[PDB]
């Protein structure tokens, strides 16, 4: 029942897990005629219940611990707002029944001796939802499978990601900062928003509120003495007009509407820019930080058991190439301004014997 | 303004006006019945005082019995007398206007989780279907994705800590000391920055003591409680240090004055507040200015970003709005002397809170289905015949 | 003047009705050239304020009483807030005026005297909006009608609602939850979120989103003894895992396109799921209802009846109505009463458990290895239950130890009932848990694991009697009923092998039961086994 190694490992199944006896608990809706029925969730995602069950080793700590450790946090990252729609036509002359029900990840930490999993403990993490809904004449008898389940199973993915538990610049001195592209994606899922199969006939909707200052950045720099936060947020303002404050009160949206014939899988994460401050002293980069703005989400299309490792930690690009490279006045030395323009001819006295800006403007085009 | 006379300590947990909510953050549940907006009583004693205390921290005066208000017949005959007393203060205009500012007089709520009180974000939501020629992807409601996002702290959390119940005031039941009226915060710093903060009383209404030729009526004493509940729920406290003289410590053979809070002199009425509080003012504090500055900050945070919102609730907002009709100067000149000449009723005026060096108090049983109605005592307070009580005999004394 | 007898009344005019002259106050929006305008409002707070027009004989208090206890409780209504909207699609070349207003529903109480009313006191509730619109070109004359009203009037169907003022079921002895269905509403539009009137060519909609998360449960129970708000909910968390009862997130929208050529009535409620809980003893013993709030149900009328006669009509009785699926869904639950032991050693074959006075107790367990297992006691008695844990096995997972999932949730598998003596046999799979429920201070009744090897299953899934007629607690058709013991039959529900003492054979087979005749005299201690094929009655009896 698995090839590994024997040791102790940690699992991740993919989101799209229903559990059993919780199908109806969250309520349906009637459509009657051609009237179309939307129902959805949208959730501040402040309050988490993630749902336990250890073993004698793996205790809740244990567990808590081993997969935020690698897959996306949901303790304290467990903030930023979910939403998500479905919405159903009914046909002209009959009557439709929806019911929802919500969707988990479903993590694992398993021990593994003489090639066999002997030992299981499992974590379910709220991530969307899922509709089921049903054409019914009065009267109609209805089979019971479509109400109750009596098993968890995997409706959109099934998955297994696995890990063990054990150019010349010809530019001069001086800061530059550096739009390297957009699209920028956590790897292992951490930033994945989830994952929505819309039936045939139905459509879908995934939806990102911001909460107003509410959003966090990446920062990473390699001298927090010179490059801090602050520095280099300073410096991307300057360079570019970048404000975090911008990022919270923005909102992003995708729709896919499944064709009659088959189903439609539509999976949305989370997307980044990045930013990279730089000091090019001498030719070489003696500091570099990197900054990651929260952008406007990425999303793909699917169409619905090979074992995988997680990748190493970084970043993923979905978007164009870019790279704008900007100057940036350093803030250490000071600016002078001659307010007079240059006329013919200028002899200009130097006001320190620290290095400086002087500022200056022609007043007539031409070759000086 | 209705008092809910319909109640009892059998009374099914509905969860709408009979709660079994948390004591604070601690590990102790107690149940609270709502016979009022946002006021609540629980007849069990207070949990914070422990019931067992050691003979040297016993003070002068007090009756300790850790059993006391431990049966159900007590309790129930406990909210009986609230309500009747309730009543009684709520039969009088002076105590209905009182009872409405309490009421409606919440803690300020605090802003947003990013900040500010101006506005929420917006959100849609609800795609209108692919019509024949137009996609229709941008035909959507909107909504105020955070409505009612104003935090609050005046709130009684369940056991389960999954719901949340309204709450000013909490009338409980005398703690470690049988005979000794109390009100104390929920949050120190909440009282003093104008924010202001939810009450506790802590009220015995079974005990009453007789000075000169007239029996002392609880509705007084809880009257007081709940006007020095008004300074919390304003957030006007002063700071502990802000002291005055009240007596001339004159038995002892040393220079040695007795003082007393700012908030005790203002509040407790009789004829020591009249010496001070003159025109023009001879004591002042930075306390009083301090006070009305953040009040009219306060309004103007309401007036400018509270009205215009239409993203929550007229709950919180209508009763700000009446919050901040009165004025600080009408909360510093209310005090018991007022409610004495509005309910006529007789009450110690000179150094009332410092009762105990003068004399002696002899204390009486109150069966208050029979001794007091809610027209005050039975053939009035005078001539109520009343019973010693037999506690008299555990008295602590330690001169 | 009506047809009724006299005294005072309470009459419902119903909703869909415009004061007059309150129609442009609200304003209205100018679109052009193929563009889109979507106009709404959300009925929460200083809009949601009922207006009175009282009579000295009824004042407010009154009439807000009577009205609240036979129709629609408005005041509770009146914080939840409920959004509506109108969309409009103006032409390639031309201009469109599009203006909203609100709609009332109208109460009145009245008091008639010999067929002629003499005192009326109306009660104005908003409920929805609605729009108006038209296309025009610079310098049209509009007709006054478009845009001024002079008397209040029901754009909707009239009606004038009154009320004068004064199965064999084959379970086991224990609970059960049944889910009936959803889609319950209250009789006389009492969960009625409101109507809306589409025009042509228009596009209406009614969202409930959530902006206070409150809802409003319902409760009934047949006895406050043993059973409570607080019990049923915690039955249900254990059978349906339900977590919120007087809360929800969940948002539900409809929408409705009327036609270029018609007009459209959308009519939204707040609909219902019904959960029974039963204790079904021997003959249902007790019974409550929980009406859990669901996403809503929605009506289309195609369009309004012609204009032909307010016919009067009175209230129907209070009750429910079920508008979604037929649906009846039975989950098992543990009685919290029993005390359940969990053995933390993984069961083989050939097993003993020490019973460890009279009252009833649980015990749960997992086998080693799937297959089929014989559980008897000591002498055979007394009989015992054995039930499936539902959904156990698909998580925590220790091999050789028992690591519950607190599933409380357990299906029927086999058992009897008193006195009689009788051994189970169950096939059982390594992953699931299973309970086993036991009555009955004399020396301990050890229960006895047998892991059968391939002899007895042919009797699988079955309790085998130890014992001239005789009757025990049936079970459902397509199950399997045993005895160990010349005619044979049943009495109201409608087989031979030999034992070899502990071999088996097939002595008789295709025995009907419902005969009353059987001589087979057959040439084999002997095994009857009966197969139940039509419920007829609750208990089976071989004679």
């Amino acid at each position: 029942t698995i090839d590994l190694a024997d040791g102790n490992y940690v699992v991740s199944r993919g989101d799209g897990w229903i559990l059993s006896r919780q199908n109806q608990i969250l309520g349906g809706s009637v459509i009657s005629n051609g009237s179309t029925g939307i129902v959805g969730d949208l959730r501040v995602n402040d309050n988490a219940i993630p749902y336990y069950y250890p073993t004698p080793s793996f205790n809740e700590e244990y567990i808590k611990n081993n997969i935020q450790t690698v897959f996306a946090n949901f303790t304290e990252a467990n903030q930023i707002p979910i939403g998500f729609e479905f919405s159903k036509t009914a046909p002209s002359n009959k009557n439709l029944y929806m019911y929802l029900q919500y969707t988990y990840i479903r993590y694992e930490i398993i021990k593994v001796l003489q090639h066999e999993i002997i030992e299981r403990a499992v974590l379910y993490v709220p991530s969307l939802g899922y509709v089921k809904s049903i054409e019914f004449n009065p009267g109609e008898k209805i089979n019971k499978d479509f109400y109750f389940l009596t098993n968890d199973k995997c409706i959109l993915n099934e998955q297994f990601l696995y890990k063990k538990i054990l150019r010349v610049l010809p530019y001069s001195n001086g800061l530059y900062v550096i739009n390297k592209g957009d699209g920028y994606i956590r790897t292992n899922d951490k930033d994945l928003i989830g994952t929505l199969l819309i039936e045939a006939g139905s459509s879908g909707s995934i939806i990102q509120p911001r909460l107003r200052n509410t959003t966090r950045p990446l920062f990473t720099t390699s001298n927090d003495a010179k490059f801090s936060q602050q520095y280099t947020e300073e410096r991307l303002k300057d360079a570019f007009n970048v404000q975090l404050f911008n990022t919270s009160t923005s909102l992003f949206k995708f729709v896919e509407e499944a064709p009659s014939n088959k189903n439609i899988c539509i999976k949305a994460y989370n997307t980044y820019e990045k930013y990279e401050l730089i000091d090019y002293q001498n030719g070489s980069i003696v500091n570099k930080a990197e900054y990651y703005l929260p952008s406007l989400g990425y999303c793909e299309v699917t169409n619905a058991v090979v074992k995988t490792q997680v990748a190493e930690d970084g970043f993923i690009q979905n978007g164009p190439e870019e790279e704008i490279v900007v100057g940036v006045i350093d803030p250490s030395e000071n600016i002078q301004e001659i307010n007079t323009a240059i006329s013919d001819n200028y002899t200009y006295n130097i006001p320190n014997n620290n290095p400086f800006y002087i500022l200056f403007t022609v007043n007539t085009t031409g070759i000086y | 303004m209705n008092i809910n006379d319909n109640l009892s300590i059998n009374s099914p947990v509905d969860n709408k006006n009979v709660v079994v909510v948390r004591a604070r953050k601690t590990d102790t549940v107690f149940k609270a019945f709502k016979v009022a907006p946002n006021i609540w009583v629980a007849p069990e004693r207070y949990y914070g005082e422990s019931l067992s205390i050691d003979e040297e921290y016993k003070v002068d005066g007090g009756i300790y019995d850790s059993n006391f208000l431990s049966q159900d017949s007590e309790k129930d005959k406990f909210l009986q007398a609230i309500i009747t007393l309730l009543k009684r203060i709520n039969s009088t205009n002076a105590g209905e206007k009182l009872l409405s500012l309490i009421s409606t007089a919440i803690p300020f709520p605090y802003g947003y989780i990013g900040g500010g009180y101006y506005a929420p974000n917006m959100i849609t939501f609800g795609s209108a279907p692919k019509s024949n020629k137009k996609l229709n992807s941008l035909i959507s409601s909107t909504i105020p994705f955070p409505y009612a996002g104003y935090r609050e702290t005046n709130y009684l959390s369940s056991e389960d800590n999954k719901s949340f119940y309204a709450s000013n005031i909490v009338i409980f039941g005398p703690g470690a000391n049988i005979v000794e009226n109390n009100t104390v915060f929920y949050k120190k710093e909440d009282a003093e920055n104008g924010m202001g903060t939810m009450t506790e009383i802590w009220f015995q209404p079974f005990l009453t003591y007789k000075y000169d030729e007239f029996y002392i009526d609880p509705a007084i004493e809880l009257i007081k409680c709940l006007i020095k509940s008004l300074y919390f729920l304003y957030g006007i406290k002063p700071s502990d240090d802000l002291v005055i003289p009240y007596r001339l410590r004159s038995e002892l053979e040393n220079i040695e004055y007795s003082q007393l809070n700012i908030v005790d002199l203002l509040v407790s009425g009789g004829i020591d507040p009249k010496f001070i509080n003159t025109d023009p003012y001879w004591f002042t504090d930075n306390y009083f200015s301090n006070a009305k500055k953040v009040f009219e900050d306060h309004r103007n945070i309401y007036e400018t970003q509270i009205e215009g919102n239409n993203a929550i609730g007229n709950d919180i907002k209508l009763r700000l709005k009446q919050k901040f009709r009165i004025n600080i100067n009408d909360i510093w000149e209310l005090n018991l002397n007022y409610f004495s000449k509005e309910f006529s009723i007789m009450m110690p005026d000179r150094f009332n809170n410092a009762l105990k060096h003068f004399y002696r108090k002899q204390y009486y049983k109150i069966d208050y289905p029979e001794n007091y109605s809610i027209n005050g005592f039975v053939n009035g307070q005078i001539n109520v015949q009343l019973s010693l009580s037999d506690r008299n005999q555990d008295i602590i004394n330690k001169p | 003047t009506i047809d009724l007898a006299d005294g005072n009344y309470v009459v419902s005019r119903g909703d869909g009705w415009i004061l007059s002259r309150q129609n442009q106050i609200l304003g209205g929006s100018v679109i052009s050239n193929g563009s889109t305008g979507i106009v709404g409002d959300l009925r929460v707070n200083d809009n949601a304020i009922p207006y009175y027009y009282p009579t000295p004989s009824f004042n407010e208090e009154y009439i807000k009483n009577n009205i609240q206890t036979v129709f629609a409780n408005f005041t509770e209504a009146n914080q939840i807030p409920i959004g509506f909207e109108f969309s409009k699609t103006a032409p390639s070349n031309k201009n469109l005026y599009m203006y909203l207003q609100y709609t009332y529903i109208r109460y009145e109480i009245i008091k008639v005297l010999q067929h002629e009313i003499i005192e009326r006191a109306v009660l104005y509730v908003p409920s929805l909006g609605y729009v108006k619109s038209i296309e025009f070109n610079p310098g049209e004359k509009i007709n006054k009608d478009f845009y001024f009203l002079t008397n209040d009037k029901c754009i909707l169907n009239e009606q004038f609602l009154y009320k004068k003022i004064l199965r064999v079921l084959p379970y086991s002895n224990g609970l059960y939850v049944i889910n009936k269905g959803d889609g319950y509403i209250r009789t006389n539009d009492k969960d009625l979120i409101g109507t809306l009137l589409i025009e042509a060519g228009s596009s209406g909609s009614i969202i409930q989103p959530r902006l206070r998360n409150t809802t409003r449960p319902l409760f009934t129970t047949s006895n406050d003894a043993k059973f409570s708000q607080q019990y049923t909910e915690e039955r249900l968390k254990d059978a349906f895992n339900v977590q919120l009862f007087n809360t929800s997130t969940s948002l539900f929208k409809f929408v409705e396109e009327a036609p270029s050529n018609k007009n459209i009535c959308i009519k939204a409620y707040n609909t219902y799921e019904k959960y029974e809980l039963i204790d079904y003893q021997n003959s249902i013993v007790n019974k409550a209802e929980y009406y859990l709030p669901s996403l809503g149900y929605c009506e289309v009328t195609n369009a309004p009846s012609p204009e032909s006669e307010v016919v009067k009509t009175q209230v129907a009785e209070d009750g429910f109505i079920q508008n979604g699926p037929e649906e009846e869904i039975v989950v098992g639950v543990i009685d919290p009463s029993e005390n359940i032991q969990e053995i933390n050693t993984a069961i083989s074959d050939n097993y003993t458990y020490n019973i460890p006075n009279n009252n009833p107790f649980y015990i749960l367990f997992t086998v080693n290895t799937t297959g089929i297992y014989k559980i008897n006691a000591q002498n055979n008695l007394p009989s015992l239950k054995i039930y499936e844990a539902i959904g156990s096995g698909n998580r925590n997972f220790q091999s050789g130890n028992l690591c519950d999932d607190d599933i409380k949730a357990i299906n029927y598998i086999t058992g009897f009932d008193p006195n009689a003596k009788s051994y189970l046999v169950v096939l059982l799979n390594k992953d699931k848990n299973y309970y086993i429920r036991v009555p009955q201070s004399n020396i301990e009744n050890q229960i006895k694991f047998k892991r059968e090897e391939g002899d007895l299953r042919n009797l699988m899934n079955s309790s085998v009697n130890i014992i001239h007629y005789y009757t025990r607690q049936s079970p459902d058709v397509h199950d399997y009923i045993s005895y160990e013991f010349i005619r044979l039959y049943t009495s109201y529900n409608q087989t031979l092998f030999r034992v070899t003492e502990y071999n088996l054979i097939n002595i008789q087979q295709n025995l009907n039961l419902l005969n009353s005749t059987k001589s087979i005299r057959l040439l084999n201690i002997y095994i009857l086994k009966v197969e139940v094929t039509e419920l007829n009655n609750y208990n089976i009896k071989l004679h």
